């Protein structure tokens, strides 16, 4: 209870039995660390913008001996507040300073310096800066960038299941992965040959990329096959034996060893065989005759009287030729060896399908074979060759990529430069083969350790560069020519293309998102979300159905639960609670160390690489105190599958039971006891609800509650706290601990409380104040509760009594009862503050203010308003109320000579011919909150924003003017405690003011100094408190950007507040959502025997079939919780003393089974137990883990504590009929909540309105109407009923008429009700269609 | 509107929100405010719309008293997904449905939408009562095993 | 030549079903692009073989979910238009988003 200085006044009975080493993280570490890696500075150039800024830099492209350098990225400052920036519309940026330098060289002056400039500062780049949560702004909107994953670069292989041949047979492919440029694969063959795949073109032949290495065919065959000499010398043919080279061989003729048989015609290889070839000495024998015909020539071989074109390249020899070896006399001959018989020959294959086998011709060959047709020209082969080949600024192969390289390769270095080179390629080539052969399983598509992750920092460096290739493209154009042209303050790169390049990408389409503003574990779950969708995963190569599959390497790296449900399900996956992005980009879970005797508990972070081949144990084992196995045999897995494995076999272990689940899904307790599909349904219930005034707290959680609201951001976390000075409902402030001080900066901390202000979802956010008065806090301590937050622990929904029983047909599968008790404590009263957006035309002609006194307008509407057309603040609005007075300007109609009487009365047209108020579209009701007028600079807006000018300034004085006047007050605590040594005047300076007349005359060197450092002090402190106050009265009254065809931008803050309704969208944790039947008194519910009527009846018979036992756990747990909350309540109305209730909250906080949770009393003693007493009253805040939370047991005996029945079977009564329940029902408590849709929202059915020319598409009755959607196979069902009337409906007269719809309704006022049937204006347009060219339409019976 | 379930109003009737009621059958409500003659004019009628007094609520029940309506699923792969009912009064803005026509609809009450389709001429009235009634089709078209079962 | 058309009759359907269904989000808003996916490609392989003839679509995939697996060819051609329509109308139904919150004088 002193972990926090919050836990005290709420204690939470944790019931985890495993032990917990690695405490609960930031949970922004993924948002945060790319940001703090490129914003922050490296000397060391790898991992930041400096790292981007030495790879391209210094250029100068045409002959000038003139570099740029620029080392300085670090000066950088916020122009405004972030919340400031975030009320007035304007994005959040701040300018880039960088400073350069330039040399000027003479010509043919190597390292000589004549000339040089200086910069301090040029401005270059507007970044946005995300603060501690992430959430940058653009135009006063928060807007949260979703992390992707992309395919790193490396080495890859795939199997292709046979599908460009559909007969079985696999395709291994070794496809290279730059991290920019084209890329290369390698194709197999149905005939057992390999081919080239550039950019997705068509086949290239094999051999043409490794033999333009400046090689010969010849030496590629001999780096192929090795080590085979047969010597021919005066008709020997004898060469030399390898008994160790081959497992075994089909001997078809006599093989005789210095005169005697070694191996007969169809005799024995086996291991006695070969070993009594190996232990005699057996020089080169004889072969026969038919070994040799099978055999290719290797080498580039010369004869005696001929010289070329023999024995060139894949040579199959037959008589014509072994009597010209025999003629040329060949002393060596080089043959094959059948390498690796596992696969089988296939470079010489490849050698015999490729005709060509010369340099010069594959160059040609691959120059017109990447264009579609080019005349070969002696040098564009070379600079096709050259752009293939690897490079600095048309190639990387960056730290992680050369990584993979070499651990792809087995290879023992990591530092290199990002080029391929001549051995790689055939590494390359040598891999491909020894996956051909075996030997190296084929790596899975979906690994983790191949995909890596990447955040926003990476992402803007990634866009950053495209603008830093133009602003060196700039540099470039103007240093040509420009010697004595530089003007290194004037001629600069202009910074609005990288700008508005920047404010596209972080206003993007699939990467920047809106933040949504309901529940706000739903905006941790964004900032952790994990998404493949993008212009990045747009390529996918090699992709498909496997993908949206779960792989093993999933376990806690991120979680199989957290998806989406739109049609992209199993591609969104949400990263973990205790996983960590590794430097290089990976996701890492920690495990702990395991030796022999001990379990050490440092911890490790490890990869999918290295979890491939280490063993991995499973999180629920039992471990004692000191660390001894005493399990035989611990149920252990190695490579994903769990397995059966010895105690010493495995050297990992889990921390904690909760890696497997992300933050979004914590918060259910009992997973194990709820269906897979049933979570993720209960997450998607959990990613949207509106936040409730009154907040009860989760009875029934899981601790993960005040970790997420101390962890989101949303609550005011108190920093270097103590003393507490003042606290209302708008601001908080803190007197400085004497622990931690900054000498000059001790003063006191601000906490501005964020009022009622528009959120994404049109929520309101709300900031209620934890510490009333005088007490101590620690940093790290919350003191506000933002929306969903009940004490600094997040409290999504609220609980109530369930009644388990099949009720007279108001819950028929999944469907939800309610009371009317609920209505009357106005619970869950959602308030929806929607924006009021208005706007002011500018034309060509006219003024461009938007003024007041518009006519045609009653006086009862006119009386609400204020001058200049904006509304008091706290006057209703209800549906065609005015709250801006919309003005068209006086233009356009001045030049009129007729409508001059309508000019006279309503001119210029202030008002529309038949249309609704510019407040909110009809139906609705609630009071104004705040008006946002702001203004441009020289726009004479005064008398419309005086008010919220003279408040700001107000607020502002108020803001910054105690920690000056505290600071007053400790000047004067040192101006009476100075005076203490020589003249004590104490009574005089109580009895008068301003120092006893400015510090008289006291003895001279003292006064002196207490002249010289009060006016110091004073003139300084007045002089920065001017400062700061003319500064800030800058800021406030000034201008801000906005489009030319508007002059000012009206922001009304409009609060509906939304009763009771039976569509309601009501659900739970657990994927039961429901509709509310009838809204159902108190007194015809059924009821217990001490008479608390039910809250809430569900239907248990979806249980079955939804599978939800932890709802029922969670029911049978809250109904103990709350009959414990309940006897506290009664032992609190008896009054009775501190001893008696002390021994209750000791017993019900220790009984239990091994729940290790070792909280105490005696602590504190005879204080805050009243309190936590009324904290507890209402209900006890029990928090049960998901994994290695309650049993049965610890149920059972918790709740034979609270004086209730073992199996929950509470027996009722009835309150329609009074007859007693059969069938004992288990009631309890459920916490429930609201979803985003409503059904008022959900409105529909506009009635006959004005100007509507086609379908009554433009301006029916909604927000914005349209209408359309009768259906295509509704038509069909018309038509299967046989409605012919009805479909006649369908099709002219409701549907596409506009003189009909005119006839119907004065057939049903009039009341003639008359159809007039036939084909009114649609086949009358057919035939004006149809006769309009040469052929006609006649008239006939 | 979003549907859910009322344990009355036997097989040939349905439920109907009050704020979408009062507003379906408004030129109803100024034919027959036209001609019980309680509203002069037109705008007399709609200004009388707007006051929402006893007597619109009067006459809007003697509108929905014996008259048919159509509800209809978006998803109409037969049929029975357009079923033909009586509206009857019910508080709120959620349309309350008979509990046994499930099966036919193939949707369970989880906020499934259903248009509400207003006949207009008398042989859209008479259409609706022959035809498209849950009381006229009580065994399925397509099996002839009985459609509303007990579930 | 004959994809314009079905380019331009998606993004009217696609206009007036966002207008119609008066939604103002980017996360729910798909059900009026399967709308413009269900009913702007055509029915039969004649204008199936004659949109695809002109320009404006490729044989090749942006998304490896989407493509169905399958014997006959008209049921993949027409999988194809749906899908490029899809991608060709994601952006444009953005932009429309964009001009559709301050289009309508209300």
């Amino acid at each position: 209870m002193v972990y926090s200085y919050t836990e005290k006044k709420r204690i939470r009975k944790d019931f985890g039995k495993r032990p917990q080493v690695l405490d609960v993280p930031y949970l922004l570490s993924i948002q945060l660390d790319s940001f703090q890696k490129f914003i922050e500075q490296d000397p060391e150039g790898q991992y930041g913008l400096e790292a981007a800024f030495r790879s391209v830099f210094p250029i100068q492209s045409y002959s000038g001996n003139s570099e740029l350098q620029y080392v300085s990225y670090r000066l950088g400052e916020p122009v405004f507040d972030v919340q400031e920036c975030q009320i007035r519309g304007v994005t959040y940026s701040a300018p880039l300073r960088v400073k350069l330098r330039l040399v000027i060289y003479e010509r043919e002056a190597p390292e000589g310096t004549v000339k040089d400039i200086k910069e301090q500062e040029v401005y270059m780049g507007e970044i946005p800066l995300m603060t501690d949560n992430g959430t940058f702004v653009i135009n006063g909107t928060e807007r949260v960038i979703v992390s992707q994953l992309h395919r790193s670069p490396g080495v890859f292989f795939d199997s292709d299941k046979g599908k460009t041949h559909s007969s079985g047979k696999v395709l291994y492919n070794a496809r290279i992965i730059p991290y920019r440029g084209s890329w290369l694969d390698f194709e197999f063959d149905p005939k057992d040959n390999l081919f080239v795949r550039i950019d997705r073109r068509r086949k290239l032949p094999a051999t043409i990329i490794l033999r333009a290495l400046n090689y010969t065919t010849e030496q590629i065959l001999d780096l192929f096959f090795e080590k085979v000499i047969f010597e021919i010398r005066d008709n020997k043919l004898q060469m030399e034996l390898v008994p160790e080279r081959l497992r075994g061989e089909t001997a078809s003729f006599d093989i005789e060893a210095n005169g005697k048989v070694y191996v007969e015609k169809g005799r024995r290889i086996t291991a006695r065989h070969i070993r009594q070839l190996e232990k005699d000495d057996v020089k080169l024998i004889e072969v026969p005759v038919e070994y040799i015909a099978g055999k290719v020539v290797a080498k580039d071989y010369i004869d005696e009287s001929t010289g070329e074109l023999i024995c060139a390249a894949n040579m199959e020899l037959s008589l014509d030729l072994l009597a010209k070896l025999s003629q040329s006399g060949h002393k060596r001959i080089e043959t094959l060896f059948t390498n690796d018989l596992d696969h089988g020959p296939y470079i010489s294959e490849t050698l015999r399908v490729d005709p060509t086998n010369d340099r010069l011709s594959a160059l040609v060959e691959i120059y017109r074979m990447m264009r579609p047709g080019e005349p070969p020209t002696r040098e564009a082969a070379e600079s096709l060759f050259e752009n293939l080949f690897f490079s600095e600024d048309r190639y990387d192969l960056s730290a992680v990529g050369r990584m993979k390289f070499n651990r792809s390769l087995l290879r023992e270095e990591i530092e290199g430069s990002g080029i391929l080179s001549k051995d790689d390629i055939i590494d390359v080539m040598k891999k491909l083969i020894d996956i051909r052969n075996g030997k190296g399983e084929v790596d899975d598509i979906d690994h983790l350790g191949n995909r890596r992750i990447r955040s926003v920092g990476e992402m803007a460096e990634n866009q950053f560069r495209v603008g830093l290739v133009r602003v060196e493209r700039a540099v470039k154009e103007r240093l040509s020519l420009g010697d004595l042209d530089t003007l290194m303050p004037q001629d600069m790169i202009n910074a609005k293309p990288i700008s508005a390049a920047v404010k596209e990408f972080f206003g993007s389409s699939q990467l920047s998102q809106f933040m949504d503003q309901n529940n706000p574990l739903s905006e941790i779950t964004h900032k952790r979300r994990i998404s493949a969708l993008g212009p990045g995963g747009l390529t996918r190569e090699r992709a498909g159905f496997e993908v949206r599959d779960v792989h093993p390497t999933h376990y806690g790296r991120v979680c199989p639960i957290e998806t989406p449900e739109g049609p992209n399900i199993g591609l969104i996956n949400s990263l973990s609670v205790y996983a960590q992005t590794n430097e290089y980009g990976f996701l890492e879970t920690p495990y702990r160390k395991v030796t022999d005797g001990v379990v050490t508990d440092e911890i490790h972070y490890l990869s999918a690489i290295e979890e491939g081949n280490y063993v991995i144990a499973q999180a629920n084992s039992n471990l004692d105190e000191e660390g001894h196995f005493v399990e035989d045999l611990v149920t252990c897995r190695s490579k994903g599958e769990s397995s059966l494995f010895s105690r010493d076999q495995v050297d990992y272990m889990d921390v904690s039971t909760q890696q497997v689940v992300s933050v979004g899904a914590s918060l259910i307790p009992f997973l194990e006891h709820d269906d897979a599909n049933r979570a993720l349904m209960g997450a998607n219930m959990q990613r949207q609800a509106v936040p409730t005034l009154r907040a009860d707290k989760p009875l029934v959680g899981t601790g993960m509650e005040r970790a997420v609201a101390v962890d989101s951001g949303v609550t005011a976390v108190a920093k270097r706290g103590g003393v507490v000075q003042y606290v209302d409902a708008s601001r908080i402030v803190i007197k400085v601990n004497e622990d931690e001080m900054y000498p000059g900066e001790a003063g006191i901390d601000i906490y501005n409380l964020t009022k009622y202000t528009r959120s994404n979802q049109n929520t309101c956010i709300n900031q209620m104040p934890c510490v009333s008065l005088g007490e101590p806090v620690e940093r790290g301590d919350v003191l506000a509760d933002g929306p969903s937050t009940d004490l600094g622990e997040l409290a999504l929904g609220q609980n109530m009594r369930v009644a388990f029983m099949p009720w007279n047909g108001y819950n028929f599968e999944d469907s939800i009862l309610v009371s009317e008790r609920v209505v009357q404590e106005d619970r869950f009263t959602t308030i929806h503050i929607q924006e009021l957006a208005c706007v002011s035309r500018d034309t060509k002609l006219g003024p461009e203010e938007i003024t007041a006194d518009i006519p045609n307008v009653g006086e009862a509407a006119l009386s609400k308003l204020d001058e200049s057309g904006i509304v008091y603040i706290g006057a209703e609005v209800t549906g065609g109320d005015i709250l801006v007075g919309k003005v068209t300007p006086k233009g356009e109609t001045q030049l009129t000579p007729e409508e001059k009487l309508l000019r006279a009365i309503f001119g210029e047209k202030a008002s529309d011919v038949k249309d609704s108020s510019l407040r909110v579209p009809n139906g609705v009701s609630g009071t104004v909150i705040d008006v946002q007028v702001f203004t441009r600079d020289g726009v004479e807006k005064d008398k419309r924003a005086l008010e919220i000018e003279e408040m700001q300034l107000k607020q502002a004085k108020k803001d910054l003017s105690e920690e000056l006047q505290i600071l007053e007050a400790g000047l004067f605590s040192r101006i009476r405690a100075v005076l203490v040594a020589g003249g004590v005047e104490a009574e005089k300076l109580d009895k008068l003011p301003r120092d006893r007349w400015l510090e008289l005359g006291l003895t001279d060197e003292e006064k002196q100094n207490q002249l010289e450092q009060l006016a110091e002090q004073y003139d300084e402190l007045k002089h920065e408190f001017e400062k700061k106050l003319e500064a800030k009265r800058r800021k406030i009254t000034q201008g801000d950007d906005l489009a030319p065809g508007v002059l000012k931008i009206v922001k009304v803050y409009l609060a509906v507040k939304r009763r009771i309704q039976p569509g309601d969208k009501m659900a739970g944790r657990h994927g039961n959502k429901g509709v509310i039947s009838k809204i159902n008194p108190i007194e015809d519910m059924p009821y217990d025997e001490n008479g608390t009527p039910v809250d809430i009846v569900l239907n248990p018979l979806g249980v079955p079939s939804r599978m939800n036992i932890g709802q029922i756990l969670e029911t049978h747990l809250g109904m103990a919780a709350k009959g414990i909350g309940d006897k506290i309540n009664a032992m609190l109305k008896q009054q009775q003393e501190v001893a008696k209730l002390r021994e209750f909250i000791q017993r019900a906080y220790d009984l239990g089974a091994d729940v290790r949770q070792k909280v105490d009393l005696s602590t504190f003693s005879d204080e805050e137990v009243m309190r936590l007493a009324e904290n507890l009253r209402k209900g006890m805040p029990i928090a049960t883990p998901v994994f290695d939370g309650a049993k049965e047991a610890e149920i059972k005996e918790l709740l034979k504590l609270g004086d209730l029945p073992t199996s929950g079977q509470i027996r009722l009564y009835d309150g329609r009929t009074g007859e007693q329940f059969e069938r004992p029902v288990t009631v309890g408590y459920m916490y429930m909540l609201k979803l985003n849709h409503l059904v008022d929202d959900k409105m529909h059915a506009r009635s006959t309105g004005s100007y509507s020319l086609v379908t009554q598409q433009p301006l029916g009755g909604k927000a914005q109407f349209g209408g359309q959607r009768f259906g295509e196979m509704e038509v069909w069902a018309l038509e299967a009923y046989g409605a012919a009337y009805t479909l006649q409906e369908m099709l002219t007269v409701k549907s596409d008429d506009v003189n009909g719809r005119t006839k119907m309704y004065k057939n049903i006022v009039d009341g003639n009700h008359q159809m007039e049937p036939g084909m009114p204006e649609s086949f009358n347009v057919l035939l004006k269609e149809i006769r309009s060219l040469g052929i006609n339409i006649e008239l006939e019976d | 509107s979003v549907i859910t379930v009322g344990p009355y109003l036997r097989l040939h009737q349905c439920g109907l929100p009050k704020k979408m009621a009062l507003e379906l059958f408004k030129p109803f409500i100024y034919g027959k405010l036209e001609l019980r003659g309680l509203a002069t004019t037109i705008k007399a009628a709609k200004k009388m719309v707007e006051r929402e007094e006893a007597v619109v609520w009067d006459i809007l029940d003697e509108v929905i008293r014996e008259h048919p309506v159509l509800l209809n699923r978006a998803p109409t792969l037969h049929r029975l997904g357009i079923q033909a009912f009586e509206p009857v009064l019910i508080e709120g803005k959620a349309i309350q449905l008979h509990p046994l026509v499930c099966a036919a609809y193939n949707a369970d009450f989880d906020g499934d939408q259903m248009a509400v389709h207003v006949p207009l001429t008398l042989e859209a009235q008479l259409e609706a009562r022959a035809l498209m009634m849950s009381t006229n089709n009580i065994l399925s078209p397509a099996n002839g095993e009985p459609i509303i079962v007990p579930s | 030549m004959t994809y314009n058309n079905v380019f331009d009759h998606a993004y009217e359907m696609l206009k007036e079903n966002i207008r119609y269904d008066d939604i103002r989000d980017t996360d729910d808003l798909h059900d009026a692009i399967h709308m413009a996916a269900d009913n702007a490609v055509p029915h039969y392989y004649a204008d199936i073989f004659s949109v695809m003839a002109s320009e404006g679509i490729d044989l090749e995939f942006e998304d490896s979910g989407l493509m169905p697996d399958t014997k006959d060819v008209i049921r993949i051609l027409q999988a194809r238009i749906y899908e490029q329509l899809t991608i060709d109308l994601w952006e444009d139904a953005e932009d429309l988003l964009n001009e559709y919150l301050e289009e309508v004088e209300e």
